[PDB]
RNA sequence: CAGAAGAAGCGCACCUAAUUUCGAAUCCAGCAUGAGAAGC
RNA sequence: GUUAAAACUCUUCUCAUGCUGGAUUCGAAAUUAGGUGCGCUUCGCGUUU
């Protein structure tokens, strides 16, 4: 069974031995808030699709009131999501408004904060939730959650073909969605850089209004990849932490950009707000900024600079809420121009194809969020695709996968008061059924069916040995390595390339330095050696990774 | 007759917190991954006992005051059945009059419970020589029990209520002289009838 | 439960509306190229239709069929090998009241210790198969002594009998386990004399009864059984 | 379709996570009622 | 070859009712997250009367 609250939104999933929730987040009252927060209960699981607001933002009040045991989220949501809990936190404390949750908060949550990659199955309280990346922003995922008496797919907030950084075709379970939990949807990608030429040739500065989370990415990926002769320049503490968290998690963004820099340099990042003050003054130039709808940000002190030249331009790169005041000078001595291409949600056309590219068609496909307006319409395309569908103004099958024996309970004996019986068989997972299944099965099955880079297993062990006896490799490298291994592959891949990482600055990398009288060649030789060791283990099966790594560290 | 104490105790942790897990299963399980358990319930919750504090506060503080108690601190030491001691949590012949609940929290293992490292250090070379994994309670967590007393008397809420200054001021569980379990308890109580149940 | 009649009975319970072969209602599950359009037809196409044409209708991304205790699986890394998600498990299913588990070996090892431990421990050497000298009266007074204050108790001469029951070595065994002062704790398993008292006294009444019992397994099993007959009058 | 505010670099590693005692003792194991009726 | 032979002391009726393995006893006693590592490197209070 599954609950619907929403102020706050939630999405309670009772399965009957566990309480798991689904992006507790408040986009936009702080008492109502509270009493809706109180309605949900202690909660075993707090998952996270997104490291958005709408789906992020009460994570820390639920700790507060201690009703959630683990925040699991993606590895790139949770660092996202320190920046963007103590930003909100700034936000609401400078404001005067009486804070909601504390700083404190914040940490507590981040201390039983868990994090796990896409196609990663984690068991917790009898059931089996796996991410699948969904390409909003990146750390994106839609969710599955396989219990017993139902397979429940949470999409969360689908991405769109005009994504640059993820990867478009939105990973679905491969197998059985019973119940779907959709959001509702709420080419100029050319006319941008074109729009900057012209502006920036006739002397004036393009000044973006851009999201800090995945819009200004896209467009600083624009601008560096269409050759933009005039300068390009990222002004925002938050903007330039996020670019440097894309940049870090570059194994988690699309399979082209993750051979990387991203960005092809061309940012040159403003940092101190004195360089804001003379970029200001400054008299072509691409301030790639981020206050999100023109609010108070390191765009306010360059608004004033395009505000009164009419040769700039001011490009909203972005929906422009209401009782905002970049809505209100959207809808003024400058030019403005409006390019909803960068857009990070889906239309209605792709949640249909994202619908329709399932195993078997969804039972009820539950639509949660967007404008009610535009919720209908989507409603109706997707009844005309046959499909029930429970709109969130409204409000029944009872699915239950079972295990079958299939195997003949006969010969049956009881030795210390167990009525047992030895047997030997091969347990099968199919839609909906879990089958034991004896040497026959196999049988039959027998007759009707008949990147990362390569070392041996003895070279793998011998390439660790030594390592371990000069002390590049440790107990601590070897434990949080196993670590990240657990957590998915490709944490393990941005783990040891963080650790190999040669710091262009300082040539020094976070490598345990060696036991002897190596010279540095040699030095380096061993660095990398360690690096194609520990990648040569991440292709290996987990199985296989943890009796090779229990001969040096034996408690991980 | 006819009346019953109940005090309802309400415990807030001030000091970390250590009481072990007494369970053979429980305990070997854990042992595998951290080298002093913490008492657990199997609904995740974390379990002290509370009737043997409160008696042996009471012991001491009445042997201190001259007052006739018996010993049931000593090995197989027999209770004497004449004692207020003995009247409230009982003797041989006579059952205990206060029924001590357990000290359960009000939150979940995974939210109250972290693990530590522990050391010896060579009081010379001044290096850890030994190192354990202990679980620990954190400060603030909240624990409940209902000392539930028939046959009410009138000393009987007092001396609790010194017995918990006295498990304010000593300890409640393990590692009582490194610090640990120091504690602050906040008490209600309310004469409900022995009748009340009847509708 | 709703039923009605098509040209097909359309019962609709609140656990799904089954239908064994369109109505213009939801339908949950049917009960089943002509085939197909029947399906297409139906609005709100049906959770699972149980029936070559598994195939086509699969897919027609539709859900299939093809035609006791609930059973439990404890033991979970499984492989895609020939199509099916699929692990080697050998294991034991076991039968309990309710339900049926699906155990694996180290359920079998701990049950076999835990039978073993039983097993060995039921026969201890020469079970129903150089000690001091006293009188007979010595007997009854240190007995009658140690049995006021509370040192040989009912349940000590109850489990001297048993054990003496079943020969004088065992009742050795069990007069040796009862006197044993433990070297980490410098304590021994009689029950403490009650009455004030002295380490020196208490040690002696100790020895006392280990000696007075000692000289006891040398008598006969009646003359046993007659002197303690009249401290413990069960045995 | 969600937040935002004189330069530069760095902000990483390593070990240890075990050991030991105790796991007993004591009380109780009674009492009461019914011993008939009916057919062949 | 027995004042014989022939005729099953058979049918009907629950050792049931009343009584809680309870009482006494704190997984805690012993063990410092300690040990190793320098906010350093680069920039003349210029110029102007
Ligand atoms: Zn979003
Ligand atoms: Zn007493």
């Amino acid at each position: 069974m599954i609950k619907f609250i929403g102020t706050g939104s939630a999405f309670l999933l009772e399965t009957g031995n566990a309480k798991i929730l689904i992006d507790c987040g408040i986009e936009q009252n702080n008492e109502i808030i509270e009493k809706k927060i109180n309605e949900i209960g202690k909660a075993d699981i707090c998952i996270l699709t997104h490291a958005h607001l709408a789906a992020s933002g009460l994570v820390p009040l639920l700790v507060k009131k201690r009703k959630v045991n683990k925040i699991i989220s993606t590895p790139a949501t949770k660092e996202l999501c320190r920046l963007l809990f103590n930003d909100f936190q700034r936000i609401q404390e400078e404001n005067n408004d009486i804070p909601l949750y504390s700083y404190d908060d914040i940490e507590s949550s981040f201390e039983i904060w868990d994090e796990i990659d896409d196609r990663n199955t984690i068991e917790l309280f009898d059931t089996k939730i796996t991410f699948y990346n969904n390409s909003h922003i990146i750390g994106s995922v839609s969710v599955f959650i396989e219990t017993h008496n139902g397979n429940y797919l949470f999409s969360g907030d689908i991405g769109s073909k005009l994504q640059q950084l993820m990867d478009y075709p939105p990973d679905m379970p491969d197998g059985n969605v019973d119940y779907l939990i959709l959001e509702s949807t709420y080419s100029d990608r050319d006319r941008l850089l074109e729009i900057a030429k012209t502006t920036c040739e006739n002397g004036g500065k393009v000044l973006i209004p851009s999201f800090a989370i995945g819009r200004l990415q896209e467009v600083l990926y624009t601008f560096s990849n269409y050759n933009f002769n005039f300068p390009v320049y990222i002004d925002s503490p938050m903007g330039s932490k996020v670019t440097n968290l894309i940049k870090e998690y570059n194994i988690y963004l699309k399979k082209k950009l993750r051979r990387l820099d991203l960005f092809n340099n061309k940012y040159i990042a403003i940092n101190t707000s004195n360089q804001s003050k003379e970029l200001s003054n400054s008299k072509p130039a691409v301030i790639i900024s981020a206050s999100g709808m023109l609010e108070g940000g390191r765009i306010l002190n360059h608004l004033e600079q395009i505000k009164n030249d009419e040769n700039s331009t001011l490009i909203f790169v972005g929906y422009q809420a209401q009782n905002t005041r970049g809505r209100k000078i959207l809808d003024v001595r400058c030019r403005i121009e409006k390019l909803n291409s960068f857009s990070a949600h889906a239309d209605q056309d792709e949640l249909i194809d994202y619908i329709e590219r399932l195993k078997y068609t969804p039972y009820k496909v539950f639509l949660v969020h967007g404008e009610k307006e535009q919720r209908e319409i989507l409603a109706k395309r997707i009844i005309s695709k046959k499909i029930r569908v429970e709109l969130p103004e409204n409000y029944e099958i009872l699915i239950e996968k079972k295990v079958v024996l299939n195997i003949n309970t006969d010969n049956m004996c009881n030795f210390a008061s167990y009525r047992l019986m030895p047997f030997s068989g091969f347990i099968v997972e199919k839609d909906d059924r879990i089958e034991i299944n004896d040497k026959n099965w196999f049988d039959m099955i027998w007759n009707e069916e008949y990147a990362l880079p390569d070392m041996s297993h003895d070279k793998i062990i011998e390439n660790i040995e030594y390592l371990f006896n000069i002390k590049i490799l440790s107990k601590n490298r070897i434990k949080e390595f196993w670590e990240e291994f657990c957590k998915g592959q490709k944490a393990a891949i941005k783990y040891i390339t963080q650790v190999h990482r040669k710091n262009p600055n300082t040539g020094r990398r976070n490598w345990n330095p060696p036991e002897g009288d190596f010279t540095d060649n040699e030095i380096e030789k061993l660095y990398e050696t360690a690096y194609n060791t520990l990648l040569s283990l991440i292709k290996y099966d987990k199985n296989k990774v943890y009796n090779i790594l229990i001969n040096f560290n034996p408690k991980l | 007759a006819k009346t019953m104490k109940k005090i309802y105790v309400t415990m807030k942790t001030l000091s970390p917190l250590y009481t072990g897990e007494v369970r053979r299963e429980d305990k070997e399980a854990a042992q595998k991954r951290v080298n002093f358990p913490v008492r657990k319930t199997a609904t995740n919750k974390v379990l002290i006992p509370f009737k043997g504090a409160l008696r042996s506060a009471l012991e001491i503080m009445l042997k201190a005051k001259g007052e006739n108690v018996c010993d049931t601190g000593e090995s197989r030491a027999r209770p004497c059945g004449r004692c207020v001691t003995c009247s409230l949590f009982g003797s041989m012949g006579r059952a205990g009059r206060a029924s001590v609940d357990f000290l359960i929290s009000n939150d979940t293992k995974e939210q109250i419970v972290r693990e530590s490292t522990h050391l010896r250090i060579e009081r010379q070379t001044k290096s850890a020589s030994d190192t354990f994994k202990g679980e620990e309670v954190i400060e603030g967590a909240t624990f409940t029990a209902t000392i539930t007393i028939s046959n009410p008397q009138e000393k009987d809420l007092s001396l609790i209520q010194s017995a918990l200054k006295f498990i304010e001021e000593n300890g409640i569980g393990g590692w009582l002289n490194k610090g640990y379990g120091r504690v602050s308890f906040e008490v209600k109580s309310e004469d409900v009838a022995t009748d009340r149940f009847l509708k």
